[PDB]
């Protein structure tokens, strides 16, 4: 799970290529926190149901 | 006229395998180098303006 960098904020690569690179990061984000929601959705569930089932 | 020089020098780069060889040949208008840079080991880099500490 380490990154470095791609872009760079002080020398700004050229346009088109940075737009790309913006678009691209975007859509893996949305991915990842859909991700993120679903399996601490599904964590909690069968926290849930491990627990009262434990009963 | 970039401060008061019209006149540019661009660099360019290669990387040369272990056992290889590199040649130039030219007739002028060369930047030579005197040493070459070897990578040490691992690092991090980053980008700000916010104070070490």
């Amino acid at each position: 799970q380490q990154f470095e960098l791609i872009d760079n904020e002080f020398n700004e690569v050229e346009k088109q290529i940075g737009n790309v690179i913006n678009w691209t990061r975007d859509s893996i984000t949305e991915v990842w926190s859909y991700n993120a929601e679903l399996l601490v959705a599904m964590e909690n569930q069968h926290t849930i149901d491990l627990a009262d089932s434990e009963m | 006229q970039v401060n008061g020089l019209s006149g540019r020098i661009d660099f360019h780069w290669l990387m040369l395998n272990p056992n290889d060889t590199v040649t130039f040949s030219f007739n002028g208008a060369f930047i030579a180098p005197d040493r070459a840079s070897f990578l040490r080991g691992k690092s991090m880099g980053i980008q700000s303006g916010v104070q070490v500490d």
